[PDB]
């Protein structure tokens, strides 16, 4: 098989610095050029850096020169990409792709991208509430946090149907705040369960809070 | 500057005795302290020595031997420490001081002369010296050192007047009424190891080492352990202190460093930091060097089975090892810092022990740091530079020959000296002299390369230059401010114009030229193949197949290529790899 | 440099219809792109999946509806039959130079049958009270198209800006949005009143409707 894995991205001040690692896997790099492409929040995709890690070779958008340096270690089959200097406007989502094999040039294989904030702000774990319920609904609703994701997970892997887990948005605090719901029918409410199992991996916590008659 | 390295020669004969004094001048004047041995050796009757004036401590022991001068202006020395000693028994060592109107030591002066914490005194075959024979010796000995060894000879060849009649017992170290002996041990009220005067509130501090001006620990003539900042002190200030309730590590603001018999806040500039709060020049066992971004090395703790270094001569299974020979020269292979020391001799070639070859010595190639000293009394013939060294960066001298000298070179012959990647001779002297064919020798700039005053150039006996410019001898046009290493476009210091790989050179082939070029950082750098030269105009934008202005060949877009790739692709009308409609 | 510039922007079609973004190269090295330009999905959140390489050859595991076309400096992204799945936003890549540039993306959405929402409200819970401020969130669940109004009254008074808006993307099955507003409000004025409420207006309703809880 064939992927790519970005990793190392996730808060830094502004004026920072931050190392975003690019773990290839099922190709050798040396074969091809490895691309960071960048996607701000609800922007297009930038392209920010290549490198043919054979010979070091790289090439930066004129936004970025200067400040981040790409690099490529080759005993390892991996790609970074050393930012520095970190100013606002380089808060985005970055993907690290491949180009194809020697003469074909499309960005075939991408990875998974990693948020990178640019802002002075501390982690919150946030508090995380129930809500109250032939249709039933219900909902948590996880309030204050920063910065974002939230990996919200009804269960193991048990309900992906009828699972609306909502974007965020800016307070005027500088605080978070989401709401993930499910439907079911009305012949269930208290019988079987139903834990909403929210994950806040910028600062480790975790909770299982739970919806009841 | 207050305090300064001492010398290691021990009673070897100096080299360069036309040099021989300026290294002593530079080494010590305006030092107060020396970290190391004081050695007069080999003065003659009208050098001055002056610029020992301000010396009022040193470190190791005393030697003054084999000179003919007369005096030795030492009347600021409070106290010897004895840290080593000549011949691991003596602090002070006076011998062979007299000729072979008339020449000789004729008094030691040595009025402020109060503590030898280790080691005893030993005075020979000095034919006019006298007051020798009457300084009570106990009283300056520490009490931990009162049965150090005297071993004194009072044979002279001239009647003495006697002490000043100042002189309280008749104890003096010359004839004038500032020479009498000052006690401050044996004359104390009570159980006192130094005091100022008879009674028992003249007693000196516990922690003052020669007698005091007062009875504080700020009143101190010398420090018997550290000075922290004006108070003498059994230890320095740690670095750390532990929280009362938990003993988590807090960095004590009021931390120092020890260096010598002080409490320091940086260790100076050749010197490693410890963990330990020490100021080194090693690491001691299990650590490794650590440098920070200032250029700062520290002595960190080894994480594991550290990695493997190369010792030189002087450290570890090389400590006992003379010179680099046959025998050892495969230990320096792929070595990138060297860890001690390097030193060619004529025994290096001309061996059992075989001859070193010339081309074995290309293992120094990738040779960036010595961290000890290089020596080089012996070298080819067939060689006419040390370019073997080439990318040699730094000598720290964290070890020097003889005490003193970083770096020397002497009887070669070599032709210029090529060691063009050379920028700091970290510390200790530079000392090049009866070179016959050696020319490049002032046009190197040397004290960009040093890095405190007691260093300098001693240089003598080279080809004249004269000679040299008589030949067209001299720096390439293109090395700026006239500084290089030898001839040729590739010894300078600094290109003027561009570089193309080690050349100097006037312009890159941006417009003309075989292979066409860009530049980056004024540095030629080669076009792809793939581009086709532009007459009238810049040819390519970079290194890589896709920084053409134009292709020579094809275009696989973004690339100019040497043809289609065979995933099969055709060249088109306008020279476009298109792919083939059928695979 | 070369840059791509897609049309249009955005754009709004129904399950089987024939979908066409084009892109068009902008420079003064112009020759001949057509066979150097890529097409890329993106779907909210997720990393670009190719689609098209080379101008016209389709990538594999990308269904035959997608194709692509070019000649010139001008190239076209067909979707001969529009599905559910193919909500995204669809960008465009040239790499006959570098660096490569992208389009500035075209947002496909799935016209739908309209469909009024099925609407909840929930309450701050005793575990939410206790701690300082509270918040009650009002919900429109799966409802197109994609407009629409939702007003806060406490008791019976018309708020003006103590709320916030929050909307789920296009589901890529049934196409169906999804809504939440929230009213920011501390334990200050909550303890006060009895009866919240909730009005929304919407296309696929004849009249605002709304709904409420009774706290016992
Ligand atoms: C202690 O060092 C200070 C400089 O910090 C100096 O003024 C003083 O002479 C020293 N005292 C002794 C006893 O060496
Ligand atoms: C040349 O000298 C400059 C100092 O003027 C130094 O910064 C630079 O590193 C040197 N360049 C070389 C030889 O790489």
């Amino acid at each position: 098989e064939v992927q790519l894995v970005e990793s190392g991205g996730g808060l830094v001040q502004p004026g920072g610095s931050l190392r975003l690692s690019c773990a290839a896997s099922g190709f050798n790099i040396k074969d091809t050029y490895i691309h960071w492409v960048r996607q701000a929040p609800g922007k297009g995709l930038e392209w920010v850096a290549r490198i043919y890690p054979t010979n070091g070779y790289t090439r930066y958008a004129d936004s970025v020169k200067g400040r981040f340096t790409i690099s490529a270690d080759t005993s390892k089959n991996t790609a970074y990409l050393q930012m520095n200097s970190l100013r606002a406007e380089d808060t985005a989502v970055y993907y690290c792709s491949r180009w194809g094999g020697d003469g074909f040039y499309a960005m075939d294989y991408w990875g998974q991208g990693t948020l990178v904030t640019v802002s002075s702000a501390s982690t919150k774990g946030p508090s995380v509430f129930p809500l109250a319920p032939g249709t039933a609904a219900l909902g948590c609703l996880v309030k204050d946090y920063f910065p974002e994701p939230v990996t919200v997970s009804w269960n193991s892997g048990a309900l992906t149907s009828g699972v609306h887990t909502f974007p965020a948005v800016l307070q005027s605090s500088g605080l978070y705040s989401l709401s993930s719901v499910v439907t079911v029918p009305s012949s269930s409410l208290g019988t079987q369960t139903y834990i909403c199992n929210v994950n806040h991996k910028p600062s480790n916590t975790k909770v299982d809070k739970k919806v009841e008659p | 500057t207050q305090v300064c390295t001492g010398t290691d020669m021990k009673l070897r004969l100096p080299a360069s005795p036309e040099t021989h004094l300026d290294m002593l001048r530079h080494l010590y004047q305006g030092c107060q302290v020396v970290q190391g041995n004081l050695e007069l050796t080999y003065l003659p009757t009208n050098a001055s020595l002056s610029f020992l004036q301000d010396i009022q401590e040193v470190q190791g022991y005393v030697l003054i031997a084999h000179n003919q001068v007369r005096q030795v202006p030492l009347q600021r020395l409070r106290i010897v420490r004895g840290t080593q000693l000549f011949e691991d028994n003596y602090a002070l060592a006076v011998l062979d001081n007299g000729d072979p109107s008339p020449g000789g030591l004729r008094e030691l002066q040595l009025r402020s002369l109060t503590e030898i914490l280790k080691g005893g005194v030993l005075i020979q075959r000095n034919p006019q010296l006298c007051y020798q024979d009457t300084i009570l010796w106990k009283d300056i000995f520490h009490k931990n050192n009162q049965l150090a060894l005297t071993l004194i000879d009072t044979n002279r060849s001239r009647a003495c007047h006697p002490c000043s009649p100042m002189c309280k017992g008749s104890r003096c170290w010359g004839e004038s009424s500032e020479d009498c002996q000052s006690l401050t041990r044996t004359v104390c009220a009570g159980g006192c190891a130094r005091c100022k005067g008879p009674l028992p509130t003249d007693c000196c501090h516990e922690q003052c080492a020669a007698g005091c001006t007062g009875p504080k620990h700020s009143d101190c003539l010398a420090c018997l352990h550290f000075n922290h900042s004006g108070i003498c002190e059994l230890h320095c200030p740690a670095l750390v202190t532990y929280n009362t309730d938990t003993f988590e590590s807090m960095p004590n603001p009021e931390g120092r460093y020890t260096f010598g018999a002080s409490c320091v806040t940086a260790c100076p500039y050749n010197y490693l930091s410890t963990d330990v709060g020490s100021c080194t020049l090693v690491c001691p066992l299990h650590n490794q060097e650590v440098t920070a971004e200032d250029g700062t090395q520290r002595c960190e703790k080894c994480s594991k089975p550290c990695a493997r270094v190369c010792y030189g001569l002087g450290m570890e299974h090389l400590r006992e090892v003379r010179a680099v020979t046959s025998a050892n020269i495969q230990e320096f292979a792929g070595c990138k810092k060297i860890f001690g020391s390097l030193a060619f001799l004529p025994e290096s070639f001309d061996g059992n022990t075989a001859p070193l070859q010339p081309e074995q010595l290309q293992v120094f190639e990738t040779l960036e740091e010595i961290t000890g000293y290089l020596y080089i009394s012996a070298w080819p013939d067939s060689l006419p530079d040390l370019s073997v060294f080439q990318n040699l960066q730094v000598i720290r001298g964290r070890i020097l020959h003889n005490g003193a000298y970083s770096l020397t070179l002497q009887g070669l012959g070599i032709s210029w000296l090529g060691l063009r990647s050379l920028r700091e001779l970290g510390s200790g002297l530079a000392l090049i002299h009866h070179n016959t064919h050696l020319c490049f020798v002032h046009t190197v700039p040397w004290d960009q390369l040093f890095r405190n005053p007691h260093q300098a150039l001693l240089h003598t006996a080279n080809r004249p230059e004269d000679e040299c410019v008589g030949e067209g001898l001299a720096c390439h046009q293109l090395c700026a401010r006239g500084h290089c290493w030898g001839p040729g476009p590739t010894q300078c210091v600094n290109c003027s114009q561009f570089l193309r790989g080690q050349e100097c050179v006037e312009e890159c082939r941006v417009l003309q030229g075989l292979p066409r070029e860009y530049v980056n950082a004024r540095h030629c750098l080669p076009c792809h193949p793939e581009c086709q030269p532009q007459n009238g105009s810049v040819t390519c934008f970079g290194p890589e197949a896709d920084q053409c202005v134009a292709c020579a060949h094809y275009k696989d877009p973004p690339f100019c290529v040497a043809r289609c790739p065979s995933i099969w692709k055709f060249p088109d009308e306008e020279g476009a790899c298109q792919p083939c409609p059928i695979n | 440099d070369i840059q791509m510039t897609q049309s249009p922007s955005s754009l709004s079609a129904s399950v089987g219809d024939r979908v066409t973004i084009t892109c068009r190269a902008s420079q003064d090295i112009p020759r001949s792109i057509s066979g150097y330009v890529a097409w890329y999905q993106q779907k909210p959140g997720k990393a670009p999946k190719l689609l098209i390489y080379w101008g016209s050859y389709l990538y594999s595991g990308v269904p035959s509806r997608f194709s692509g076309s070019g000649s010139g400096t001008d190239f076209t992204l067909t979707i001969s039959s529009l599905q559910p799945e193919d909500f995204a936003t669809y960008y465009c890549q040239q790499h006959y130079t570098t660096p490569p540039t992208f389009g500035q993306g075209t947002k496909v959405e799935i016209k739908r049958t309209v469909a009024a929402p099925s609407v909840f409200i929930f309450p701050p819970s005793d575990e939410q009270l206790k701690s300082g401020t509270a918040s009650v969130v009002c919900l429109l669940n799966n409802f197109y198209p994609r407009e629409a109004k939702v007003q806060w009254k406490v008791d019976n008074a018309l708020q003006s800006g103590n709320s916030q808006e929050s909307v789920t993307e296009q589901d890529s099955k049934d196409s169906t949005y999804s809504l939440s507003s929230t009213l920011t409000l501390s334990k200050a004025d909550y303890e006060k009143h009895k009866v919240y409420a909730c009005e929304v207006t919407h296309q696929g309703l004849s009249s605002p409707v709304t709904k409420s809880f009774n706290r016992g």
